[PDB]
């Protein structure tokens, strides 16, 4: 197989051009291989974008995007790239670069001339997250999901932290600097109509330890370089 | 051909390896085939059968 | 474009039992040019790139265990797992590449089947720090429930809400095979202060009757 | 693959074969009963 | 033969197909034949009497 290491700009403004590159290690980009680009919209199935043949310059594209997609290869650098113009919000997805072994590998000094390995997309890239949004990078807001008598069931109290209005993904949330892991659930983020993200990181602990053990959530947002430590305590009935 | 430059898409010039009288030797021969008698193998439009 | 129908869209299977996934194509996948049936199966494990499982209907990939095995002639294709294991959880896609464009299937989400468990519901009223920000969000949390299906309805003074609650579901837990759901309801300041009682009502197979958890604003 | 006579009775086998065109060989595979295949050498990997 | 088997088509050549075996559906159970014990014992006893 072949290691495919891909990079690119994962954050593009609407109506701009998305440029991704996939590098080939452990193999040659010139051959009977179909270098393919495939994207997965968030929460949907896989979708095929197109490919470029290794030997010739024959390229095929998705008919839905045939008038915007352009796939090129650079045999000197052993890389092939994807360019997608006039991107919209529908072009947010995770983009994988793959390789499909063709069915007419050239055989040298053998009884036959060609060889069909019966292989499909055997090599896949790690994927690149692409978000088509005009919103600028923004710092997260950390709010305390304080435990209460309403959040107790059989001596087990639920608490957490609500992280809202941050962009772009991702945000790493831990508890007690990673000391607390049991019962921790970090729900997947959601996209509101404002183009931001929000998610909830909750944890279930025994009620008797609410007043003895200090609970703090560490929220990190690398794109905006924001670190917030929020302490969660039961609401004060003043 | 010269006249083609001047229904010439009805035929193609196909070159293929043909086994000679000796089973261990092959010769690159050529022939002209009507497009109705050949179909593509791939979608690259270079190799037919 | 060939339309590729995968059934079932969700396949809960307990380890040790066989599983079967069916995939149908609107046209014959037998390539006329070279006679190969170009249908592949791929497994996208949670949070990983898709990986090859089966090449061209039946030819197993490299490093794929013996339990996986595909079949099918030209329009009805089947992927069979002889003995499902806990490491086979993921999404299975059937891809055709006989005709341009290449079309994947909907995707079968194979998960682990366990006993039905009722959710544990908690309510978190918006805090005063969020109160100062001009917006408020109330989350109603369901913990360790199975099946993943669960209906969350927000009632505001016994008035149903619509188009204002967003639901988030975690993936199946690797330890107890239970899901966690959280629905949040976001409202402005006049909207928060205009109403007093707030509740989230949950409907689940593991609950005999809908369970409603409520809080009154200004009270603990 | 057996649960566990009928366990060793069968063998996975991968080979090359001619396609419809007699100049290209395609790697195919099949299941063969051990009564239909005879080992070539003593290493127990190649059969016929 | 208890188990279902799956066929596979491999193109031998022009218009030639070779139907091979793909896999076995479900757990493998050996084929067998059942013969009534009493009836077979009686038949063998009778042929033994004739041979005697
Ligand atoms: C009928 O029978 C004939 C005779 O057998 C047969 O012709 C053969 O065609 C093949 C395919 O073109 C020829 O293979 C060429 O071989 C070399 C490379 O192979 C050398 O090195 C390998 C080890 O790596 C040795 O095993 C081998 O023996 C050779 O020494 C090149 O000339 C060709 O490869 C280049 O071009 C290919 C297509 O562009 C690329 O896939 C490949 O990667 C190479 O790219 C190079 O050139 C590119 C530009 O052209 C450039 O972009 C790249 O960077 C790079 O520089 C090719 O593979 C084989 O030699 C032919 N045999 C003879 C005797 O000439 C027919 O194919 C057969 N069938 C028909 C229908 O006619
Ligand atoms: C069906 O048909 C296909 C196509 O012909 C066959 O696949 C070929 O199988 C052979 C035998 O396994 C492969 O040859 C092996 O390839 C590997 C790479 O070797 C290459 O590179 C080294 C330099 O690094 C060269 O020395 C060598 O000549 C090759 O160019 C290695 O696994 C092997 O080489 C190593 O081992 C041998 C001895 O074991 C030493 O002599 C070598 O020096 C080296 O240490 C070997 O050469 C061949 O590459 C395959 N072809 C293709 C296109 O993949 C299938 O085997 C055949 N049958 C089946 C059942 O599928
Ligand atoms: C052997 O290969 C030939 C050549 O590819 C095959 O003939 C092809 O058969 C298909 C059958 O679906 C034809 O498609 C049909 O074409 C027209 C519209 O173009 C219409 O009748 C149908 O809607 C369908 O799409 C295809 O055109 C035809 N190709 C040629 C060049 O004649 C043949 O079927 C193969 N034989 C076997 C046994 O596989
Ligand atoms: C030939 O005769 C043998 C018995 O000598 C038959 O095997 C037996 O078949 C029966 C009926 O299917 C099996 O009973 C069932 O087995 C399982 C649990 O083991 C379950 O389905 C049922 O609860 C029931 O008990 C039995 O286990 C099986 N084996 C033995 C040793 O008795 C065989 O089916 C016969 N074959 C034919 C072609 O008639
Ligand atoms: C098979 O059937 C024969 C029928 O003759 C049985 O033979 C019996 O043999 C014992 C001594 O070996 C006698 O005492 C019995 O009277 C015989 N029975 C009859 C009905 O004649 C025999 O047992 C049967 N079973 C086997 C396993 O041979
Ligand atoms: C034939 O070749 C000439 C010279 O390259 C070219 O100008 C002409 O268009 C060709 N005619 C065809 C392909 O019919
Ligand atoms: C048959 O299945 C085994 C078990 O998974 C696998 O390791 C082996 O590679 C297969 N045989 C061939 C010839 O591919």
């Amino acid at each position: 197989q072949v290691q495919l290491q891909q990079w690119g700009e994962g954050l593009v403004k609407p109506s701009e051009t998305l440029s991704l590159t996939c590098a080939v290690y452990g193999g040659s980009i010139s051959g009977d291989y179909y270098w393919t680009w495939i994207r997965q919209p968030p929460g949907m199935g896989l979708e095929w974008i197109g490919y470029i043949y290794g030997d010739t310059a024959s390229t095929n594209y998705n008919p839905s995007l045939k008038n915007r997609v352009t796939i090129s290869k650079d045999t000197s650098k052993n890389q092939f790239s994807l360019k997608l113009d006039s991107v919209t919000a529908a072009d947010t997805a995770v983009y994988y670069c793959a390789r499909e072994c063709g069915g007419q590998q050239v055989l040298h000094d053998d009884d036959y001339d060609f060889y069909d390995p019966t292989i499909g997309l055997d090599s896949w890239g790690q994927g690149v997250v692409v978000t088509v949004s005009s919103a600028s990078t923004k710092g997260p807001s950390v709010f305390p999901l304080a435990p209460s008598s309403k959040s107790t069931s059989g001596g087990t109290a639920a608490l957490g932290c609500l992280v809202k209005d941050y962009f772009p993904e991702p945000v790493t949330v831990s508890w007690n600097s990673g000391a607390l892991t049991s019962g921790v659930h970090t729900f997947p983020a959601v996209l509101q109509s404002s183009g931001l993200y929000s998610l909830s990181s909750v944890v279930t602990v025994p009620s008797s330890s609410l007043g003895t053990q200090t609970y703090i959530c560490n929220v990190n947002h690398k794109p905006s370089n924001t670190k917030v430590d929020k302490k969660v305590e039961p609401k004060s009935c003043d | 051909s010269s006249s083609h430059t001047n229904a010439m898409q009805e035929m193609k010039n196909c070159s293929f390896n043909m086994t000679t009288e000796l089973r261990d030797k092959k010769k690159k021969v050529s022939a002209l085939f009507y497009k109705l008698d050949i179909v593509p193998l791939n979608k690259n439009g270079r190799q037919y059968r | 474009d060939i339309v590729m129908t995968q059934t079932p869209l969700s396949l809960p299977v307990t380890p040790g039992e066989p599983a079967s996934i069916s995939c149908r194509s609107s046209q014959s996948l037998l390539d006329s040019g070279d006679g190969n049936t170009y249908l592949d199966w791929y497994l996208q494990k949670p949070g990983q790139s898709p990986q090859p499982l089966i090449y061209e209907v039946s030819n197993r990939a490299s490093g794929v265990p013996d339990r996986f095995s595909g079949s099918g002639s030209d329009t009805d294709f089947t992927l069979r797992i002889r003995k499902v294991e806990a490491e086979d959880v993921g999404v299975y896609y059937c891809m055709q590449y006989t005709h341009i464009p290449w079309t994947f299937g909907q995707g079968t989400k194979v998960e682990i089947k366990r006993t039905v468990a009722a959710p544990s519901v908690f309510i978190f009223p918006p805090s005063d720090e969020q109160l100062k920000s001009g917006t408020a969000s109330v989350v109603c949390l369901l913990n360790n429930f199975y099946p993943r299906e669960a209906k969350v309805q927000w009632k505001v003074d016994n008035a149903l809400q619509s188009g204002n609650s967003q639901e988030s579901v975690t993936e199946q837990d690797s330890k107890d095979s239970t899901y966690s759901l959280s629905s949040t309801l976001t409202l402005s300041k006049a909207d928060y202060e205009k109403h007093k009682v707030y509740a989230c009502e949950v409907t689940h197979q593991g609950l005999s009757s809908p369970v409603t958890k409520s809080f009154n604003r200004g009270e603990c | 693959s057996s649960s566990h006579i009928a366990m060793q009775e069968m063998k996975n086998c991968s080979f090359n074969m001619t396609t419809e065109l007699r100049d290209k060989k395609k790697k195919v595979s099949a299941l063969f009963y051990k009564l239909d295949i005879v080992p070539l050498n003593k290493n127990g990997r190649q059969y016929r | 033969r208890p188990n279902n088997m799956t066929r596979k088509s491999i193109r031998i050549g022009p218009g030639q197909t070779f139907y091979a075996l793909n896999d076995i559906i479900g757990d493998i159970r050996q084929p067998h034949c059942n013969i009534s014990k009493e009836k077979w014992n009686n038949t063998l006893h009778r042929v033994w009497k004739k041979l005697v």
